[PDB]
């Protein structure tokens, strides 16, 4: 009876942290817009996507509200913490010092940004994302911060 | 040549289960499926 | 110094297809996207599309999706606009244009949406 | 797609504005807004880009502005050389570029 | 009966913040037994592990983890060290501090 009402709806977790090759060396309208658009075009909407990730676009209901708010804070802070330990705490587009490994993806760069969407990219890089994060954390950010502290 | 760039706010999602809460239109405090302790919905 | 040379005007019966070339020089071909726009007589200017010459990836206006194919030849530095299923409403001057800046992928697209250098344009009559 | 006045006019030496109205996703949310000039029978040229910037070769009399979801081009000191069709351009919400309908400017 | 199983287990609170004198102006807790400096090249592995019978107890544990993380982030911000991991604060060492 409830499926007949919820048939239109799917619950998805937003993964606002993406990694992609570039040429760098270091309102809620449109909230998930450009999801079906290619990358690049979907990189110009980061401001609206980054916002509303903290607030959004009967004991039982109160506990579900508490679980929802704690979970939202937990995920928001996991993403902001990842940005912090990467040295990206408030840049929104954070260029890094990790060279791109062709073993992760070799799509001539133009295909990633002009044809490929962020969803397709996330599906293709899901097996490497943990390696990319490891290099962002263990190698370049703590080494960069130590080097900046070698006064 | 190419370097890793971190983008926060990419329109990416994955199928996931999560605890959902309730919202209601205005407020009967004695309703079985109580709408008190629910957040009001947006006017639009 | 930007030189954009387009093919001559073509007459086409409704339902025919036309290929409009735009050869370019004065800049590195693969560093800049090629844009196409449509200026119909007696009315305003409509955007047709763009092609990333360094990979050949294209975008089209919603009105032009499924009717227009844009390709590029990196050996002759020439971009081709193929218009299919022409109708009477497709009579227009078709211009090619060079954007103001090279596109910095994933970082800075500000220079892709500004048409800095314009070609002469060519008529398509239906 | 993009709303633009059909025509504007004023006497020589007066200051006028040409409006451009899109939605939040096209003009309000992006600063990549530009203006173009087509003299009758001539190749289009860039007037304004990025709301406030001018290319080399265009005099300072052309001053762009944007507020809310509405952009405008201010032309202070109309000359007979400026009698041209003015067009507004902006980024569309996703992967697209939208143009206005064209404003015919005349000098009275 | 449980002590005889928990004899080798101890719960410890992780204190990711610390201070050390400098001249300036291993998935989790690995290199803890290594000397300092060498252990400063394994700081993000501990930071990444922060924020990792009754639902109220689980929520109290998660809110406590969030509060401890944010207390440490508040300490970094209030010191002007937000998001730096290694931050030189220009406060002199008072010599009596070891
Ligand atoms: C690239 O990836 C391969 C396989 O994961 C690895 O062996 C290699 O060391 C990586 N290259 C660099 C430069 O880190
Ligand atoms: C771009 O992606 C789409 C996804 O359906 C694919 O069909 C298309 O061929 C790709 N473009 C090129 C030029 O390969
Ligand atoms: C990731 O690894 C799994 C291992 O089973 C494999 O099936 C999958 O195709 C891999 N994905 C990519 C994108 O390489
Ligand atoms: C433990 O001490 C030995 C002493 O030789 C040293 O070689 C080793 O690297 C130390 N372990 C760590 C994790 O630092
Ligand atoms: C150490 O701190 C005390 C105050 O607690 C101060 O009086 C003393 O001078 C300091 N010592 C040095 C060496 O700065």
């Amino acid at each position: 009876n409830w499926r007949s009402e919820l048939y239109k709806y799917k619950v998805v977790k937003i993964e606002p942290l993406g990694v992609a090759p570039t040429r760098c060396k270091r309102v809620s309208l449109g909230f998930l817009g450009a999801a079906g658009s290619t990358m690049g075009a979907a990189s110009m909407t980061l401001t609206v996507q980054a916002r509303n990730l903290l607030s959004g676009i009967d004991t039982h209901w109160g506990i579900k509200q508490l679980q929802a708010r704690v979970l939202a804070v937990e995920h928001y802070l996991r993403d902001q913490q990842l940005l912090g330990i990467w040295g990206c705490s408030g840049k929104l587009i954070c260029c890094t010092n990790v060279p791109w490994n062709s073993s992760w993806s070799n799509r001539n760069l133009s295909e990633i940004w002009d044809n490929m969407t962020w969803l397709q990219w996330d599906k293709e890089i899901s097996n490497y994302t943990q390696i990319i994060y490891g290099l962002l954390e263990e190698s370049q950010n703590q080494q960069e911060k130590n080097e900046q502290d070698l006064l | 040549n190419l370097w890793v760039t971190v983008y926060y706010g990419v329109p990416v999602w994955k199928d996931a289960e999560t605890t959902l809460f309730c919202a209601s239109d205005a407020k009967e405090k004695h309703n079985v499926w109580a709408t008190h302790a629910c957040v009001p919905t947006d006017p639009n | 110094q930007v030189q954009l040379v387009q093919s001559g005007a073509e007459m086409k019966d409704p339902g025919a297809s036309v290929k409009v070339s735009c050869r370019a020089s004065g800049y590195k071909f693969t560093d800049y996207y090629m844009h196409w726009v449509r200026q119909a007589p007696g009315q305003g200017l409509e955007w047709v599309g763009w092609v990333n010459t360094n990979g050949g990836f294209t975008k089209y206006g919603a009105k032009f999706q499924g009717r227009v194919t844009v390709t590029r030849d990196t050996s002759t530095n020439t971009v081709f606009l193929e218009l299919s299923r022409l109708t009477f409403g497709d009579t227009a001057m078709y211009f090619c244009a060079r954007p103001m800046r090279p596109v910095s992928h994933g970082i800075d697209y500000s220079g892709l949406f500004v048409f800095q250098f314009w070609g002469r344009g060519t008529m398509v009559t239906v | 797609a993009l709303t633009q006045p059909a025509s504007v006019s004023a006497s020589p030496g007066q200051s006028i504005t040409i409006s451009c109205s899109g939605t939040r996703s096209d003009v309000g949310g992006y600063d990549f807004v530009s203006w173009y000039q087509q003299h009758p029978g001539k190749v289009p040229k860039l007037i304004i880009y990025e709301v406030t910037k001018r290319p080399s070769g265009i005099p300072q009399r052309f001053s762009g502005s944007k507020s809310g979801n509405t952009a405008s081009l201010t032309i202070s000191g109309l000359q007979a050389d400026d009698e041209a069709d003015y067009y507004c351009c902006s980024y569309a919400n996703y992967d697209k570029l939208i143009l206005g309908g064209g404003t015919k400017l005349t000098v009275l």
